[PDB]
């Protein structure tokens, strides 16, 4: 089967933080997880352009 | 003779004043500001538009070997990949199985619709206004141009009028404007070299047809599905379409001061904010002796009718006895209020009727006369209707 | 900003006859000076012709081949140089000078074009 | 890696700096200004003559 490919995130790099600028051609899931004991996981879906810290 | 006065830069309310030489009859002077624009030091940066993704034929070369060339076109991309099995309409192009090699190059062009579609760049700073005037001093009627900077005075009958600069040199522009479709924008832009994708300025160009671009689009290349001669490609949408969609109001509505905006060339005007100072210089040979115009004797006011309204409401009936029939100026030397007419015709025992606006609840104010002054005084009433279509004529006293 | 578009040129034979054109683009309205000047391999620039309103003006190795036409509602000038010699090889420049900006933010006062190539073959 | 640095203005001197990181081998740079213009932003009037 044919999935769509989302384009490639705009990656920016500071002190213990990333910062993701997207720019989607349709409403998309980003899911995000923390590799410790405690995930705090986040699950959003985003439409539209957006940067994200 | 070098003479002083000042304006509330506005548009449509005339004014009336007259200079009185001690020994001499007073010369009446009207003024009629028309339009009262304010252009920038405007130079143009760059421009942008849509963009199209430029890709040639793929380039195939089956059981060998290729290598890059680079066109140096602008943001261009290439890349080679192997294990291609193409296919075509009468069945396999190739017959190998493995180490075909198919080479993809990519670029970006100004769409066809630059011309009539795209958005402008500017760097603003340094206003200078304009004015048109409608400007008559003893009956000497004119409607003309003037640079109302500190200079560049214009002359007519002798009378040399100089119209000094603004007490404020406040401006509704910022520093950077984005002009598009006649509709004008206070953004921030980024500047030539540094665009990024996603957004405004993504794609760059010193002008219309400089032939010669900047771009980051981040485009991509792509592995192509198996069985398919074409090439994909990815990159981000594009940031004008994004700022299309965005658009925050326009000047034209938002600016402070209610200053309307029209671009033929960049410019705002009639808003009203400080101050125009003139200096008139008149010659020596427009001022008339007394004995040549009408004298007064025994003049008297009443006042008629009064609503202390935005609009001209009160009524004012001066009964006088003339020397001769001949017109005269009548000039209210305070701002308590303010008349309608420049001049009055006058008869050799009639009665006087004249217009004006106060906001006065009991007016008591010396008007003066072809030669002589009257103190009009009375009280007046409240209007009746709560909001009007005109702005004020006259001042707020405190 | 105003910019300077040139055209015309190429290879020809000796005693041909092309045309030179230049146009302006940009915030003007009207061009006090327009003017023509030609650079050749290993030496310095030099003048060839000299256009303004109805004025004209040609130097002393131009004189009564080149015609120079100048249009100021198109802001254009036409060079029709004819007689062609093989000293004439040469890069020809347009320049604009005394440009009256419709205020028009005053800017830069002369402006120069990137040229024409015209080379002429015995 | 940004750096800043001065560069008294005047032409026909070459400048040295260098570019001195912990970890990697000293940079040099060498800047020449070769010509450096002063361009007013000008204005026409009238003109005059004869």
């Amino acid at each position: 089967c044919t999935v769509p490919l989302a384009p490639e995130p705009m990656i920016t790099f500071g002190f213990r933080s990333v910062s993701l600028k997207l720019h989607p051609k349709n409403p998309t899931y980003l899911i995000t997880r923390q590799l410790a004991d405690e995930p705090h996981y986040t699950h959003e879906l985003i439409s539209e352009p957006a940067v994200r810290n | 003779y070098e003479h002083a006065t000042t304006m509330p830069s506005q548009a449509g309310i005339s004014y009336n004043t007259i200079v009185n030489r001690a020994g001499y009859a007073p010369l009446p002077i009207s003024i009629t500001p028309t339009k009262i624009k304010l252009i920038p030091t405007v130079n143009l940066e760059y421009v942008t538009c849509h963009y199209k993704t430029g890709m040639d034929s793929p380039a195939i070369k089956c059981c060998g070997s290729q290598e890059c060339t680079p066109t140096y076109r602008p943001d261009e991309q290439c890349k080679v990949f192997t294990g291609v099995y193409p296919f075509m309409w009468g069945g396999a192009y190739c017959f190998c199985d493995t180490e075909n090699t198919q080479v993809s190059k990519a670029y970006v062009m100004k769409s066809d619709d630059c011309l009539a579609d795209h958005a402008e760049a500017y760097k603003a700073h340094t206003a200078s206004v304009q004015a048109f005037l409608n400007i008559t001093v003893g009956e000497h009627s004119i409607v003309t141009t003037v640079y109302v900077n500190g200079e560049t005075p214009v002359n007519f009958n002798g009378v040399k009028i100089t119209a000094g600069p603004l007490s404020t040199a406040w401006t509704p522009f910022d520093r950077k404007i984005v002009q598009y479709a006649g509709e004008i924008y206070n953004y921030d832009f980024p500047e030539y070299g540094a665009g990024q994708p996603g957004a405004f300025g993504d794609i760059q160009s010193r002008t219309v047809s400089s032939s010669d671009l900047y771009a980051n689009t981040n485009l991509v290349l792509q592995r192509p599905k198996a069985g398919a001669i074409h090439v994909p490609y990815t990159q981000a949408p594009s940031g004008f379409e994004q700022w299309k969609k965005d658009k925050a109001p326009s000047l034209k509505f938002t600016a402070p001061f209610g200053c309307e905006i029209y671009t033929n060339p960049i410019r705002a005007e009639n808003c009203a904010v400080g101050s125009i100072p003139l200096a008139f210089d008149i010659p020596d040979a427009l001022f008339t002796r007394v004995s040549e115009t009408p004298t007064l004797s025994a003049a008297e006011c009443t006042l008629n009718e009064c609503v202390y309204s935005s609009d001209f409401g009160g009524i004012a009936t001066v009964k006088y006895s003339a020397s001769k029939s001949g017109k005269c100026a009548v000039h209210v030397p305070s701002g308590t209020a303010t008349l309608k007419e420049a001049a009055v015709e006058l008869t050799e025992q009639g009665s006087a009727t004249i217009h004006f606006s106060t906001a006065n609840i009991h007016p008591e104010f010396r008007l003066q006369i072809c030669t002589s002054y009257v103190t009009c005084k009375g009280d007046c009433h409240p209007p009746k209707d709560h909001i009007v279509t005109h702005p004020q004529y006259h001042a707020q006293t405190f | 900003e105003v910019q300077l578009q040139a055209s015309g040129g190429g290879l020809v034979q000796a005693g041909g006859s092309l045309r030179l054109s230049c146009a302006a683009s940009g915030s003007i309205v009207s061009i006090n000076v327009m003017a023509w000047y030609r650079q050749s391999p290993g030496k310095e620039r030099e003048l060839v012709a000299k256009s303004s309103g109805p004025f004209t003006l040609y130097a002393d190795s131009v004189k009564g081949r080149f015609t120079i036409s100048n249009d100021a509602a198109k802001n254009t000038v036409d060079l029709q140089m004819n007689s062609l010699k093989p000293e004439d090889t040469a890069v020809y420049y347009c320049n604009a000078e005394g440009l009256r900006y419709p205020s028009g933010t005053y800017g830069p006062s002369a402006v120069w074009g990137q040229g024409t190539q015209v080379t002429v073959s015995s």
